[PDB]
């Protein structure tokens, strides 16, 4: 094995997802010709 | 006896209510206020968002958007205008516009209808106008109506179907992009100053067809800039982005022990500052609730496509930074995808983009606003939202998809005379 | 005890007699009386049956303000023959562009519980049905349908129809 | 097991006999007895039914105490005729401005879900009805109407109508 | 009223002159409460409201003057909300200089305008008449319900 | 597009609406020929 | 109208009334021969 052996649980509650994508930003992906809302 | 000529600046209250209601991915009007030239408009909107009931509980949050616009009548009547407001009074009343006969037609423009079956040109119009220039992708056409009771069901009774976010299939290069392009040579010879030549006027239209399809951002490109009068085009004052929350309910009879249900309602607010006015108008309020588009059959590029060749699996930068873009089926993305629907991405594009991976055992499973079978049709039925897609995940009640109820604190500095001066002969 | 104050039916508050003397039971069934609204009471004390093969009904119309697509419609009856002329009830859905006086050759049938005696029939049951036109321009009608092999002979009874699109209230003394 | 607790009649706790010994079926539908109160069970051991057309029929008056529309109201009967007498039977309202010894010529008919065999007839349930005038200085009368081309025959049995305008108690040992 | 016409000249009446009662004390407020979820497999999604509300009606020290009686009374009202209203200028037909333009040398000077209920109302009488001011429509504004919400049990309107 | 990218999402629970109309107030807007509670 | 105009929504819930009577006594209103309980 390796190197890891960590540990993950955390106390709260299962909020619901948020967004599907998105922890940092970088450049443009997508260009349609315009702005589109 | 005593003419009255002028008046003093006051504020005026203008508060109403809102009781709402619409579907998924549908663009409908919320709220309406005509103004003077020389007024000062301000709104505090406070309110609750609510989904209808859910199957199963609260999985994936959805978001909600709230515009005001400002559009002035002269961008609607045009030369009617102008000549209207230059003969003053005994001058020619402005025309209209005729609706189906319904109660609930004329409702994506945020009013009852007439028993007359017709309502002021501006309304209908204004609402096309935002439409036009602000929702719809810019490689579409125009809609153009004349009459809103030439629009279908779904189209009256709720508002104009809007655009996914934005995604690998929903978010493709426009359908006009050109993969290659002839140069006219001779037979054993070639003119290579007319090939640089070439290279230029390709420039210019590769630039037209990926940032530049509508002529305010053509002049915005030599650093210049327009007016909205010189274009037509709405003014947007505020906007307005949340997302809709809630918590679970508990079931605790013999059948309904372990299951729960979901509700969501959420308190937002829309503030819109101080407003000059310039000329006489109309305030738009409009809303929009959508998901994101995650589907139960989606598979990446690299495990779809058959045999991996080096300019896939390598990710060599002389390679992506100078090849055409690449076409693609439905084939490629979606497990039971046409072969016969195609669209075009960018090369490379798979290395910077990663899909959100639903397991095999929730197909076809209520509640979890998913898509469950891969859109058909051509590429505008694709990119557009069908809210028949989410009609397993909610019960069947009275208020459609989403409901709000809100209290608009409008606040308008006038010139006019108070009811007593009104009223009063002397 | 407690009162159940849950049921099935919800009878409509008014009630009409059926102008007419006699029916003939054919594949294009007839349809008794003119439909109406959501809700519908139809008695009558004498009805002569002709003989014939088919069947005869009694429908209403569907109401289309409110936008869902699946509703329940409920039924309550009580027939009575003087002979006994074996046949079996359900309920058929149906569509027509104009009114209807008889059963188009499209339609769909469901099964309902009743209490099938010999000359007596009783029910008092709820059934979903997807009440949207299915394709454009068109009326929905829901009815209550007799079908045999008939003969000539006599009935009496009276049948109710329900489409539930809004709640009945009642009063409750503890609430 | 648990108790049901929960039912759908809940009787008066007092019954009254017939006086009489006949009845004679008519459009103009028999009264048996003087109405009374929002509760009353009637039993009869023995009765002569002449023969006629139309019906006859037990009733109560209706309290209007409560301003409150729409009120439930149970029934209990169970009747066993001599012969077969095809025959429907129902929940009719009518109204008079005196004590009525017939049936008027407007009222309404209600389905209620029975058990017919030949002969035999039980029923026990419950349906809501507006209790109010609905026309002013009236009074409003629910009973329970037996319909057919009667003949000469015998019937004996009990019949039983009460109003849900206050709730029963009952000794619970768990509560 | 003859009070009225007094007070504009500077005058006072008391109550006595009047025969008029005389008021001591007035409050108000807005009822409020919360709501209870169901649970069982029919009604799981389903909410019910409860209104209460703690008030509070306090009377100071009043001299009684001559043998009487003192009354208290109560009167509960929800605010006038129909799903059927529409905005002034969106119901009359077309639109002239005098509706639109805002201009205060004819909002001050014209008599008040008379219109009917089918100007505000979806199914209103034509035959209905009532007096406005002139340029009430900038004024005042509407609330608005949408057809949605058309004969829905619960939420107290006026329907027709 | 212009001005506005804001944001409206507030944490509470949604009280029931109180007041049709109402944030600051003007001049008199009826006359009945007195007052009427 | 005349003097009034006031306020009286409070917080809280709605305890059961407790006592008929009561918030500031005088004299004896009532003589039965003695003590009673």
């Amino acid at each position: 094995s390796k190197g890891k052996k960590r540990s993950g649980a955390r106390p709260g509650r299962p909020q619901p997802l948020r967004g599907t994508k998105g922890k940092r930003k970088g450049a443009r992906l997508w260009y349609v010709g315009g702005q589109q809302f | 006896s005593n003419v009255q000529t002028g008046a003093e600046r006051m504020p005026h209250d203008l508060s109403h209510l809102g009781f709402l209601a619409g579907q998924i991915g549908r663009l409908i009007t919320i709220s309406t206020t005509p103004v003077i030239a020389g007024d000062s408009f301000e709104m505090d909107a406070v309110g609750a968002l609510r989904l209808s009931p859910l199957r199963r509980g609260l999985a994936i949050d959805s978001t909600v958007d709230i515009f005001t616009f400002y559009v002035p009548h002269r961008h609607v009547y045009g030369e009617q205008w102008i000549k209207f407001m230059k003969d003053g009074v005994n001058a020619a009343p402005l025309p209209t516009v005729n609706t189906t006969g319904y109660i609930d037609h004329a409702a994506f423009l945020g009013t009852i209808n007439p028993d007359t079956n017709k309502i002021p040109k501006h309304l209908f119009q204004g609402y096309l106008n935002i439409y036009n220039n602000y929702f719809k992708a810019p490689w579409m056409p125009d809609r153009t109506e004349a009459n809103p009771n030439q629009l279908n069901e779904d189209d009256a009774r709720y508002g104009f179907r809007c655009c996914h976010l934005k995604n690998i299939w929903t978010a493709p290069l426009p359908p006009e992009t050109e993969l290659s392009r002839q140069m006219t040579t001779s037979t054993t010879s070639i003119d290579i100053m007319g090939l640089q030549a070439a290279y230029a006027n390709l420039h210019t239209d590769q630039e037209r067809d990926y940032f530049m399809q509508r002529y305010r951002d053509v002049i915005s490109s030599f650093g210049g800039k327009t007016s909205y009068d010189a274009d037509n085009r709405p003014l947007l004052v505020m906007r307005s982005n949340f997302w809709a929350s809630g918590y679970d309910v508990d079931g605790t009879d013999q059948t309904s022990l372990g299951q729960f249900s979901g509700r969501v309602q959420q308190t937002y607010k829309h503030s819109v500052p101080r407003f000059f006015v310039p000329e006489h108008g109309t305030m738009f309020t409009l809303a929009l609730v959508r998901f994101p588009p995650t589907a139960t059959k989606e598979i990446q590029y690299l495990n779809a496509k058959g045999a991996l060749t080096y300019t896939d699996i390598a990710g060599d930068p002389a390679l992506y930074g100078n090849l055409p873009p690449r076409e693609i089926s439905m084939k490629d993305v979606f497990r039971s995808g046409d072969a016969s629907k195609k669209f075009k991405i960018a090369e490379g594009q798979w290395y910077r983009y990663a899909p959100s991976y639903v397991s095999p055992a929730y197909h076809l499973l209520e509640g979890f606003p998913f898509i469950q079978e891969p859109p058909s049709g051509d590429l505008q039925e694709r990119v557009l939202i069908r809210h028949h897609d989410y009609d397993q995940c909610f019960q069947s009640v009275q208020l459609l998809q989403w409901n709000s109820q809100v209290k608009f604190n409008v606040t308008v500095y006038r010139n006019l005379p108070t009811t007593r001066d009104s009223i009063m002969t002397s | 005890m407690f009162q159940t104050f849950i049921s099935r039916h919800n009878s409509n508050f008014f009630s009409d007699k059926l102008v007419a003397t006699s029916v003939t039971p054919a594949s294009l069934a007839p349809v008794l009386q003119t439909p109406k609204a959501a809700s519908s009471t139809l008695y009558f004390n004498q009805l002569t049956v002709n003989a014939g093969n088919g069947g005869f009904l009694h429908c209403i119309q569907m109401d289309t303000s409110v936008n869902a697509a699946n509703q329940v419609v409920s039924v309550g009856a009580d027939i009575a023959f003087d002979a006994d002329p074996k046949f079996f009830a359900c309920l058929v859905r149906f569509e027509s562009a104009s009114v209807p006086t008889t059963l188009p050759t499209d339609y769909d049938v469901y099964p309902l519980d009743g209490r099938h005696d010999g000359g007596y029939y009783t029910v008092k049951d709820c059934v979903t049905i997807d009440v949207l036109p299915r394709e454009p321009g068109n009326n929905v009608y829901v009815g209550f349908m007799v079908w045999s092999n008939f003969t000539a002979t006599k009935c009496r009874g009276l049948v109710s129809l329900n489409q539930v699109i809004k709640e009945i209230i009642c009063l409750q003394p503890l609430k």
